[PDB]
């Protein structure tokens, strides 16, 4: 899998 | 939301990959529908041959957030755009810069 959810860290 | 330029209404998320891949270009970015949660989007970017994808939500009273993290403060947008042009900016907690919007 090339998608990776990410989060706003800041 | 057509008005947005980098949204791709019709894409799958693979479809949205493989637009981003064919950049050749860390930092191009779109945003598309979620295709595992109905009604809300996701904004793409690349960086090292892996999409980063941020959920982003429309709120009830019309503004927009971001997904973040736990112990975050989340940053909400009256605009669309006003959420993307923040995004564009260094160091705003997401893995690099929106730089080059892959557009309609």
């Amino acid at each position: 899998s090339l998608t990776i959810y990410a989060q706003v860290q800041k | 939301m057509d008005a947005v330029a980098v949204y791709h209404g019709k894409i799958s998320r693979e479809t949205g990959e493989k637009l981003l891949l064919a950049t050749g270009l860390d930092g191009s970015y779109l945003l598309r529908d979620s295709e595992s949660v109905p009604g809300v989007y996701c904004l793409c970017v690349l960086y090292h041959g892996y999409i980063y994808t941020y959920r982003v939500s429309q709120t009830e009273t019309g503004s927009w957030s971001a997904e973040t993290a736990p112990g975050v403060h989340k940053r909400y947008f009256r605009k669309i755009k006003n959420l993307i042009s923040a995004f564009q900016k260094p160091d705003q907690g997401i893995v690099i810069p929106l730089q080059y919007p892959v557009e309609k």
